[PDB]
DNA sequence: TAGGCGGTAGCGTGCGCCAGACAGGG
DNA sequence: CCCTGTCTGGCGTCCTCTCACCCCTA
RNA sequence: AUGUUUUUUUUUUUGAUUUGGUGAGAGG
RNA sequence: CCCGCAGAAGAAGCACCGGCUAACUCCGGCCAGCAGCCCGGUAAUACGGAGGGUGCAAGCGUUAAUCGGAAUUACUGGGCGUAAAGCGCACGCAGGCGGUUUGUUAAGUCAGAUGUGAAAUCCCCGGGCUCAACCUGGGAACUGCAUCUGAUACUGGCAAG
């Protein structure tokens, strides 16, 4: 039922007396297709080992979303570090207007509409965090009328 | 202005069957429906993200047999139009006559019934229509006329059709070789299979 | 043979969530029934009670 | 590789009881 | 219509084990 | 006292429980 | 524009296939060559040829030029301890901004109306060329300017605190 998505993988050096040792680093994301969303950063010698890893992380500490339908609430900023995160909700069959890991994070969320820029940097880790904050943050409208003390209809 | 060439070498690059054959012999006999083209067939490793997008663009005008700017042409059509744009380009896709054509029976592919269209063999509201691209409109009557009315081919694909499933969205007669286009069909009445929304990314880039 | 006896249009798959056609093999995403062969994928149980 | 006595008729013949309806005789 | 004979339908132990056989002719 | 003074070799992935009947033999 | 004639007949190329970037193999020595950025020294998916593929298609490439991506002059929408970026420090005219209360005005502001904002173009609903492009009816828009009539919370002016 999980869907899982591997961002990407990277080869980082470890510097030592002999010479350059090599890891491999494995950005994954995996969310069950609603509010439900988690990432995984894993690091192992060998490729495969490290994305099981990623895999692993991201099952653990996991994150719900409050979704309108098919697409979010409102307008949303997030940030993490560099990479700055504008995303904005979006009228049914525009699809996932995103670029790179956001889009990866945004479409295991089972968001299927948005409009959304990834400002500063966009390494893709921070980019996703960014992104998880951002979807994280967003309340809906059940959950304001909640912490004001009114109904949904003095809302709208 | 078309693809004149192998059409099971299209099927198998998309790895589905694109019903660019008549359907009297199952696709798996005539070809490696699952062996991708060319020498380095057996490989396949996993596609890119504008890879399988670009797949998926791919199948579909492969599907219908149009070309590129006028898909681009569709797409542009439906997103200025209202409504779920994918949707929308799938609905304008399915409008062209000779897909219609190709839905009644009168043609056992698309190609077929295309070039039935091209030949001055059918009349939409008993107006002879050339263009494959005819968008037609809902209670529009589509009919073969009298002089084509005699071929062989055509009754072959009446029969074909008859095999496959009949869609809703529309209303034929066999013996009167007349179809009512009802109404423009709903993405249900469509194949599922069809990622209309990758499209879209596609072209919003 | 479509559609005698036997069928599969008819009575329904004869193996597990796996068409006459071919289409489909799943079951997670499953509830879509076949357009080649029209046999909805379904279960091979069903040929015991159609 | 493809179909239902085999024949210019006749094959059947060695269980037995009960029971209830259908009909024969008067 | 009131018997009285005929007819044709029902039924006839349980469990297990073994074996062959499962178109040829046009 | 002094060093930018011989620049050089390795990124990602295909499968776990299975099978019938009529008849002659034959144990209580 | 329509009808008749014959016969698949007269009608497919261009670019690319190292990554970005869809598409892979074989054969030919830091040469010859490639290149938008980041190969070639004898097993080159990066040069050239071939086969195979990918993308466009009566076009396909290259060059030039503009916007985009570039939030990379950031109104919307960036920054300045160490990455570029705080005047060496002050005073201070012009300029910018300005505590709090009441009254008044109505300049800014807001609302409504009138006049205008040529037509064409753009967009919406329609119509006509077999469709389309194209043509075309009506609308909307032209974010503005000017006036008149209101509103007076805020900003301003004036008067008192």
């Amino acid at each position: 039922e999980l869907q899982e998505k591997l961002i990407a993988v990277n080869r980082v050096s470890k510097t030592v007396k002999g010479g350059r040792i090599f890891s491999f680093t494995a950005l994954t994301v995996v969310g069950d297709g609603n509010g439900r969303v988690g990432f995984g950063y894993g690091k192992a010698r060998e490729v495969p080992a490290a994305i099981q890893k990623a895999m692993e992380k991201a099952r653990r500490n996991m994150i719900n979303v409050a979704l309108n339908n098919g697409t979010l609430q409102h307008p949303v900023k997030g940030v993490h570090t560099g990479s700055r995160v504008f995303m904005q909700p979006a009228s049914e069959g525009t699809g996932i207007i995103a670029g790179g890991a956001m889009r990866a994070v945004l479409e295991v969320a089972g968001v299927h509409n948005v409009l959304a820029k990834a400002y500063g940097s966009t390494n893709p880790i921070n980019v996703v965090r960014a992104t998880i904050d951002g979807l994280e943050n967003m309340n809906s409208p059940e959950m304001v009328a909640a912490k004001r003390g009114k109904s949904v209809e003095e809302i709208l | 202005a078309r693809y004149l060439g192998p059409k099971l070498k299209l099927s198998r690059r998309e790895g589905t069957d694109l019903f660019l054959k008549s359907g009297v012999r199952a696709i798996d006999t005539k070809c490696k429906i699952e062996q991708a083209p060319g020498q380095h067939g057996a490989r396949k490793p996993r596609l890119s993200d504008y890879g399988v997008q670009l797949r998926e663009k791919q199948k579909v005008r492969r599907i219908y047999g149009v070309l590129e700017r006028q898909f681009r042409n569709y797409y542009k059509e439906a997103a200025r139009l209202k409504g779920n744009t994918g949707e929308n380009l799938l609905a304008l896709l399915e409008g062209r006559l000779d897909n219609v054509v190709y839905r009644m029976g009168f043609g056992a592919t698309r190609a077929e019934a295309r070039q039935l269209v091209s030949h001055k063999a059918i009349m939409v509201n008993g107006r002879v229509v050339n263009i494959a691209s005819y968008q037609v409109s809902p209670n529009d009557v589509v009919s073969i006329r009298e002089k084509a009315k005699k071929q062989s081919r055509v009754k072959a694909a009446l029969e074909l059709a008859e095999q496959r499933e009949k869609p809703t969205w529309l209303e034929v007669d066999a013996g009167k070789m007349e179809g009512t286009f009802k109404r423009k069909p709903e993405r249900s009445d469509l194949s599922a299979d069809i990622n209309e929304h990758l499209i879209v990314e596609l072209y919003s880039k | 043979e479509r559609d005698g006896l036997f069928c599969a249009r008819i009575f329904g798959p004869v193996k597990d969530y796996e068409c006459l056609c071919g289409k489909y093999k799943r079951l997670k995403h499953r509830g879509v029934i076949c357009e080649k062969c029209g046999v909805e994928v379904t279960q091979t149980k069903v040929r015991r009670e159609r």
